[PDB]
């Protein structure tokens, strides 16, 4: 029904340093 | 004797 | 339709719908009714032999023994009522059962014309919103706590209440609109 | 017996060894079935016909098979032979058998054509 | 076209006058319960046969004088004339469990 | 072409400066208007085209895709107008201006002489439709989706940079009336084969081939929805344009390095419509159907004759409507129960027996009805293909049957059956949403009594 | 939804066999996946290949015209065994012999056609006599040629 | 009956319905009369014949159609003249069936 | 709505009576036999034959054709 | 054995339920309320047949070969409308 | 083709119950039982919903005809299948 | 109109009537184009018996 924005699990993967 | 017929809406 | 079927399905049963479908195919195949009626008069004969045996590893090999021979005579081309699966007339006016709901959609233009339906049908629903959380009370405080259940569907004990989930039974389509 | 089944025209439930068993292990079996037939029925049931409820029914058994049927496929598919073979086949063999045969009649046309022979006595439009 | 449609209705005329059933275990004795419906089936039937001057003579008679003198192939003259056999065999079907033996239909005649 | 794209440009003050509450009224008004002051140009009394300019041509394979985006504006710009409802007034305007910006970039393209100019407004043309993906999108995969569909064209379309510069520093001109009349036969080296792929197969993957289809389905499947008219309506057919364009300086090469496309097309259109006739999902339903079509498109181009030229041309136009309708047509249920799974509902025609009509139009258009610019294409194609070889209506039979089949399927689990009574948010219509298939199937029917226009060069 | 209630991988140990059938809402000694072959088969039970045919038609099942319910895990192939497409109902002929004598009736058909048409049935009768030269002249004549006088006899 | 004569016995000199002028003309005919034909050919195109149908009988046909046109309500008119077409077919087909008894008899000339 | 009175189905006067003494022969007895006795009993009753239906209207037809005959004679 | 003593209540209960929605469904006297021979020739046969003998006479019959027939199949023995020629007749039969 | 009523139906289910000979034309009432009140068996009552289906022309299926083992229960399925009171 | 129960209905002259009259009408049109129109048992020609001809008719010679 809603537009799906991003969630901590996808945030998450984009804090490592190197990715 | 008479019955109602259940039809969808037919307005639109 | 309205009943719903049990797990085990005992012995009897499977016996009795298999002395029915006999008869049926055997009168598919003999078309006339005096042909019939001596070989169902012949067939009940069949199923009385064997009626007490107080043996069920004998009595289920009976039954498997006669379901076989059936399956080597099932007529191809049984009798089948109209109305019911398998035969003409069985979803033809399902294209013809629209539910309840869909009066909710309609305009005041078609309500205005059929007043006094709509003024019966809003405390049919007021009548519902009532019954509804005292029923899902009873189908809570009911609830088999070994954990096993079945689709068996308590009925109202008290008065004022409602046998509980029957709006889709109650309000069920015609079978011929 | 006289009645050989197949992957189709199988078997009914009335000649199968089972629906006949009178065991007390099959019996619980079939029981905890009728149980979660029951339950989902009692949910479904209990969402169908809730006033209020103005929406559908989301049904996540068909959204399971879905995801099954889309997604979860490339995750779960790991390179063997029969998978590497059968790709291979099924990808590039339609293709080379078709490529002869309209090679082959495209090479028998423009030579006769360039024999000066073909049968052309009013293709104007082509 | 005169022939099918004609049976076709007298089918339609049998079946909407009882439930929707269609099939002759349960039609009886048409001939008698409904004179028109039968006498008009029973026409049709006999004209599909050829029968000699009711349009289907005109042209069967003169495919079957063809068929049977012309040099093209044997086993489709002795099927056709085998399949003519049972286009007279099930017309007879019809005009039997239908409009010649007792009832089967049931009991309240509408 | 002047007094087109700028009333198109002048539609973004439009959307800007109005106020919250007039805003889809007048750019929807104003569009149709654009659209009716896009027949000038078929205005064609003559062989001879019409060059308004150096920059800008239109000729009779221009004008029909011409006509149709400046037509499909005003119908994803209401088809638009439910979701986003509840957005914000600027959201909303971003929306409107990103369809804008496609219209103007598109007709640029097919307006346009040199094949530069085509070159950056054909991807230009990425830049919107990515943006409409991934920010309108309903679902998480919108970005790989993205991805993919940026990807595979620019993947594609380097070498065509690549190519077209190397045939600007040999000629020096570029331009498409200029390499019409001055054209070397290649020497048929693998320097030019090496060419004719660089120039073709940046517009065979956005049309596209089954060897790279993948984007497709996944963008269609995750648009919102007038992402989804467009990239089924003209982006696939801005690959047929180039090719039709870029073919003429490609001959004799043509001849040899077409077997392996016309194959592929062939045997890649018989698998995807055999995918449609099983397929969960009804909006990628669509979109294989749409690669089952554009495959014909691709052989017939490769052929490069005269029927078959006219029938590409047919079946452009006609698939562009019927699948912006039928993609409407599922986007009118989407809307409601929020699910793609076609099996879900499937006993409509009680609550929407209006829209079941345009279904059944739908379809029929879509499988080969004759009375129709979809089999006229269709059957000109296949007699082209014929003419080339014989063996070829084996696999468009099998096409047809099966082409046959997944529709009526469609509609048969869409509409026929038993009402899904577990659902009482089937409103009834909308008189937006009616409007909508009105528009989409009235062109079908006018210019199936007028195919003259929808013809292309040869005819 | 989520993870936990969407498919996944092969189990491949007891504890997540547990788990996905009852993610899947099934008995586990009922729960059987796919053999991992290697293919898109996850955690995806495998139900056995019978129709919806098969299914009780008197039930009133929650998804008429399609013989489940709101759990019910769904057959893989769930888009050709329905009712509409393909029925494994099973029939009073075994599927072996009802093959046999088809093709055994096909094939007599075709080897009794051969025989007929090596052992033709003419009338004893000769060829028709047309006047003009088999009416040279009324098919494509070129009347300037000569004609070929093949002529008939009483 | 005359397919039993060759299927099953007695069978390489009874004639094929092809090759029925196996032998030629004249062969015991000391002298010949050639069939003539009564209907020109610009009477039986003018009449907008068939080529199956304008064979030796074409004269009477023209006259069945010359009753069928003019006389054309009362349909049942000329009977008389269907007649005579229908007599002389039935002449032409016995002398297709002479032909083929000629040439059975002449090859049990042979032997 | 009115029925009849079920004191008159009766087997003496059909096949029925041969049903039950075949299974009284056979050492049986047969009920619902009553039930399956009004379609023998009158209007329903008596055998029609094949002749009765492909010869129906043939009385007059003959007759018809006699008197066209005779009108053929004097005209 | 059949129906428990709670399912027969239960079935009673929705029996009483269901004949008064059945009832509920019945229409009033009122209920509908709303507000208020060769002519068929003429104006189905003759005004097309006007249309198209117009388009069939002025438009169909003015371009060269929309309408062709046949030859109308001239016999022995007769004059003709155009010219008065006379075919002759066929030479006697025997 | 008239509508059927409850009377009706009443009427011409003991009509066919009066002719089976087990159940004699006496000793049978609305509510009459069929085991314990007129000593039958089960295949008796299989008998018995087959007159009905034949007599009706529709089907009862297996599972509800193990429960009809009174007249008024036939007569209650028949009215509720085929909506007979309005 | 009514319905009757187990008992055999009313017949109306119009449909009796009608029936008759077609059967009827039928057999007339056989008997009268039968009658004058007998080709259907053999037609106005003979099939000849071709063993019992000469042949000086077909000029055989021994
Ligand atoms: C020579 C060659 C000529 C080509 C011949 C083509 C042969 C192929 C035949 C195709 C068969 C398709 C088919 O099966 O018909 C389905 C289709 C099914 O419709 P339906 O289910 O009955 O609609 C009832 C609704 O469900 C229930 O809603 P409703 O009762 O309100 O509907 C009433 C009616 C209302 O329709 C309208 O109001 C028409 C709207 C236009 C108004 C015109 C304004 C006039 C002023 C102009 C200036 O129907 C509609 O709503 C449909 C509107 C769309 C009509 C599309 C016209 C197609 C014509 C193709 C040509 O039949 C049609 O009604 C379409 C029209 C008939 C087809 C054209 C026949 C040929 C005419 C020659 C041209
Ligand atoms: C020896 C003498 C020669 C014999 C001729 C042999 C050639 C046969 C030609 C026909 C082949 C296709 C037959 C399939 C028919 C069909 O699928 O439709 C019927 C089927 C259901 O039918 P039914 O069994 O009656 O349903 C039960 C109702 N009681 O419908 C369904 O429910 C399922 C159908 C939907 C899926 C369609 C998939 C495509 C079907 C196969 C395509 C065949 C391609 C042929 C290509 C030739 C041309 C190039
Ligand atoms: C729907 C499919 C019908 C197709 C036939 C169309 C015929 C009607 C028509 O086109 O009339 C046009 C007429 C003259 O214009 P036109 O034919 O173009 O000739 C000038 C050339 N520039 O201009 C006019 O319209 C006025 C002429 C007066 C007569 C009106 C037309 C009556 C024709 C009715 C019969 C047409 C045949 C219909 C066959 C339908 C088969 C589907």
């Amino acid at each position: 029904a809603r537009q799906w924005q991003p969630d901590i699990e996808w945030a998450e993967q984009f804090s490592g340093a190197v990715m | 004797k008479r019955l109602f017929v259940v039809k969808p809406s037919l307005y639109y | 339709a309205f009943c719903a079927p049990p797990a085990y399905l005992t012995h009897q049963q499977k016996v009795l719908r298999l002395y029915k479908r006999a008869l049926r195919h055997l009168e598919s195949w003999c078309i006339h009714r005096d042909k019939y009626r001596y070989f169902a008069c012949l067939m009940r004969a069949r199923f009385e032999e064997h009626k007490n045996e107080k043996d069920m590893m004998r009595a289920t090999q009976l039954l498997r023994e006669a379901e076989e021979e059936f399956w080597q005579n099932q007529h191809p081309q049984p009798y089948i009522f109209p109305d019911s699966p398998g035969g003409t007339s069985f979803e033809r006016y399902e294209c013809y059962k629209v539910p309840e709901w869909c009066l909710d959609y309609w305009h005041p233009s078609e309500k205005a014309m059929y007043p006094d339906y709509f003024s019966k049908r809003e405390q049919w629903k007021k009548l519902r919103m009532e019954s509804w959380d005292r029923e899902v009370k009873q189908l809570q405080e009911e609830t088999s706590p070994d954990g096993i259940m079945t689709e068996a569907l308590p009925p109202a004990r008290r008065e004022g209440d409602l046998p509980p989930l029957w709006w889709h039974i109650v309000t069920r389509p015609r079978e011929r609109p | 017996s006289k009645y050989k089944p197949a992957p189709l025209a199988t078997l009914p439930s009335t000649l199968d060894p089972a629906e006949y068993d009178v065991s007390p292990e099959t019996r619980r079996a079939q029981v905890e079935r009728l149980s979660i037939r029951a339950r989902l029925k009692r949910e479904y049931l209990l969402q169908y016909n809730d006033p209020k409820r103005v929406s559908h029914i989301e049904d996540p058994a068909l959204i399971r098979w879905t995801y099954a049927r889309s997604a979860n496929i490339y995750p779960n598919f790991r390179p063997t032979p029969k998978n590497s073979l059968l790709g291979a086949v099924a990808g590039f063999g339609p293709l080379i058998f078709w490529y002869y045969v309209f090679k082959t009649d495209r090479d028998r046309k423009e030579r006769l054509i360039q024999e000066g022979k073909l049968d052309r006595k009013f293709n104007i439009s082509y | 076209a005169f022939f099918k449609a004609m049976l076709f209705m007298c089918s339609g005329s049998i079946i909407h006058s009882l439930a929707d059933e269609q099939d002759i275990r349960k039609m009886g004795n048409i001939t008698k319960i409904m004179p028109f419906t039968s006498s008009c089936l029973v026409i049709g039937s006999l004209a599909l046969t050829g029968m000699p001057f009711l349009t289907g003579f005109y042209s069967k008679d003169l495919i079957i004088e063809a068929i049977n003198t012309c040099n093209t192939n044997a086993w489709a003259l002795l099927i056709t004339l085998i399949a003519t056999s049972m286009t007279a065999m099930y017309s007879m079907r019809i005009i039997y469990f239908v409009t010649m033996t007792k009832p089967r239909f049931p009991p309240l005649i509408s | 072409m002047l007094k087109i794209i700028l009333p198109s440009l002048m539609l973004l003050p439009l959307t800007w400066l109005s106020s919250p509450k007039k805003t889809w009224t007048n750019v929807t008004s104003y569009s149709f208007l654009i659209s009716l002051t896009s027949l000038t140009l078929l205005w064609q009394t003559d062989e001879n085209y019409k060059n308004f300019s150096n920059m800008f041509s239109s000729d009779p394979l221009s004008t029909p895709l011409i006509i149709l985006t400046a037509w499909l504006l005003p119908l994803m710009l209401m088809a638009s107008q439910n979701h986003l409802k509840k957005d914000n007034n600027v959201l909303q305007k971003l929306y409107i201006s990103m369809l804008i910006s496609l219209q103007i970039l598109l007709i640029m393209t097919f307006s346009a002489t040199e094949l530069i100019m085509f070159y950056i407004l054909f991807e230009a043309t990425l830049i919107p439709t990515l943006i409409i993906i991934t920010r309108w999108g309903n679902q998480t995969e919108r970005l790989n989706a993205g991805i993919y569909f940026l990807f595979y064209t620019l993947i594609g379309s380097i070498p065509l940079l690549i190519a077209l510069i190397l045939i600007q520093n040999h000629v020096g001109t570029l331009n498409l009336m200029i390499l019409s009349f001055t054209t070397h036969t290649l020497d048929a080296s693998w320097s030019n084969n090496l060419l004719w792929l660089a120039c073709m197969m940046a517009f065979l993957i956005k049309m596209p081939l089954y060897g790279v289809h993948l984007w497709l389905p996944k963008a269609h499947v995750e648009a919102p929805i007038a992402g989804s008219m467009i990239l089924a309506a003209i982006l696939l057919k801005l690959g047929s344009y180039g090719m039709i364009r870029i073919s003429i300086i490609l001959d004799p090469l043509t001849k040899y390095m077409a077997y392996p496309f016309i194959l592929l097309s062939l045997w890649g259109m018989i698998m995807t419509s055999s995918i449609c006739l099983r397929q969960t999902d009804l909006k990628s339903l669509i979109a294989y159907s749409s690669v089952s079509h554009m495959a014909l498109v691709i052989a017939s181009i490769m052929i490069q004759t005269p029927w078959s030229f006219m029938g590409a041309t047919m079946l452009m136009i006609a698939h562009g409507l019927t699948s912006s309708l039928l993609f409407c047509l599922a986007n009118s249920n989407y809307e409601r129960i929020h699910s793609r799974t076609m099996i879900m509902a499937r006993g409509l025609q009680m609550v929407f027996p209006l829209m079941a009509t345009w279904w059944l139009m739908a379809s029929l258009a879509n499988l080969a009805l004759p009375p129709s610019i979809n089999l006229m294409g269709e059957l000109f194609i296949t007699m082209s293909l014929f003419s080339w070889s014989n063996f070829t209506i084996i696999l468009m039979g099998i096409n047809i049957i099966i082409t046959g089949m997944y529709s009526m399927y469609m509609i048969i689990t869409t509409q026929r059956g038993k009402l899904t009574n577990h659902m009482i948010n089937l409103q009834p219509s909308h008189t937006r949403e009616l409007t909508l298939m009105a528009l989409h199937m009235i062109p079908l029917i006018l210019l199936t009594t007028s195919p003259k226009l929808i013809t292309g060069l040869t005819m | 939804m989520t993870k936990d209630m969407l498919p996944g991988s092969y189990p491949r140990t007891p504890e997540e066999r547990a788990a996905a059938a009852k993610k899947y809402n099934m008995r586990v000694e009922d729960y059987e996946p796919y053999p991992d072959d290697g293919m898109g088969y996850g955690d995806y039970p495998m139900l056995p290949n019978r129709s919806q045919h098969e299914r009780d038609p008197w039930y009133q099942w929650d998804h008429s015209e399609l013989r489940m319910n709101w759990g019910e895990p769904i057959h893989w192939d769930l888009d050709m065994y329905i009712r509409n497409r393909v029925d494994t109902s099973p029939t009073p002929v075994s599927w072996d012999v009802m093959c046999k004598h088809l093709f055994g009736f096909v094939a007599f058909m075709v080897f009794m056609f051969w025989v007929g048409h090596v052992f033709p049935s003419y009338q004893p009768v000769g060829p028709k006599q047309y006047p003009y030269n088999n009416l040279y002249l009324e098919r494509g004549g070129d009347p300037t040629k000569e004609p070929e006088p093949v002529v008939h006899y009483d | 009956a005359h397919l039993t004569r060759r299927y099953l016995w007695d069978a390489s000199v009874e004639p094929d319905p092809e090759k029925i002028p196996s032998f030629p003309p004249d062969l015991g005919f000391p002298e010949r009369k050639e069939r003539v034909m009564v209907a020109t050919q610009q009477e039986m195109m003018d009449a907008q014949l068939t080529l199956q149908q304008r064979d030796y009988c074409a004269h009477y046909l023209i006259r069945l159609l010359k009753c069928k046109r003019d006389s054309f309500p009362n349909f049942l008119a000329c009977k008389h003249e269907q007649h005579d077409w229908d007599y002389c077919e039935h002449l032409d087909y016995v002398k297709r069936m002479k032909e083929f008894e000629r040439e059975r008899r002449l090859l049990q000339r042979k032997k | 709505m009115e029925l009849p009175d079920y004191r008159q189905w009766k087997i003496e006067g059909t096949p029925l009576e041969t049903v039950q003494k075949k299974l009284a022969a056979r050492g049986l007895r047969d009920p619902w036999a009553r039930n399956e006795a009004w379609r023998y009993m009158g209007g329903f009753a008596g055998n029609i034959t094949f002749p009765s239906v492909i010869l129906k209207g043939f009385k007059w037809g003959f007759a018809a054709f006699v008197v066209a005959l005779g009108a053929e004679y004097f005209l | 054995s059949g129906y428990t003593p709670d399912e027969k209540l239960r079935l009673q209960q929705l029996r009483e339920l269901r004949r008064r929605w059945l009832k509920d469904q019945e229409l009033s006297p009122r209920e509908p309320v709303l507000p208020p021979s060769s002519l068929f020739a003429v104006s189905h046969v003759l005004i097309p047949m006007w249309f198209v003998h117009y388009y069939v006479k002025y438009h169909m019959a003015t371009k060269p070969y929309t309408i062709v027939s046949s030859k109308p199949r001239i016999f022995p023995g007769d004059t003709i409308l155009e010219t008065g020629e006379v075919i002759p007749p066929m030479r006697d039969f025997p | 083709a008239p509508p059927l009523t409850l009377d009706g139906i009443k009427d011409r289910v003991l009509y066919v119950l009066k002719l089976y000979d087990k159940i004699d034309p006496e000793k049978l009432s609305v509510n009459s039982h069929f085991m314990k009140d007129l000593g039958l068996d089960s295949l008796d009552q299989v008998e018995i919903i087959m007159a009905m289906e034949d007599e009706f022309g529709f089907e009862i299926p297996d599972i509800d005809a193990e429960k009809l083992m009174c007249p008024q229960e036939i007569v209650d399925y028949i009215a509720d299948k085929k909506d007979v009171y309005e | 109109i009514q319905p009757r129960y187990r008992e055999f209905p009313q017949l109306t002259r119009s449909q009796v009537i009608q029936g008759e009259f077609l059967s009827s009408l039928m057999w007339f049109w056989i008997l009268w184009r039968f009658w004058h129109d007998s080709d259907a048992v053999l037609g106005h020609f003979s099939y000849p018996d071709p063993s019992q001809w000469t042949d000086e008719e077909l000029g055989i010679p021994p």
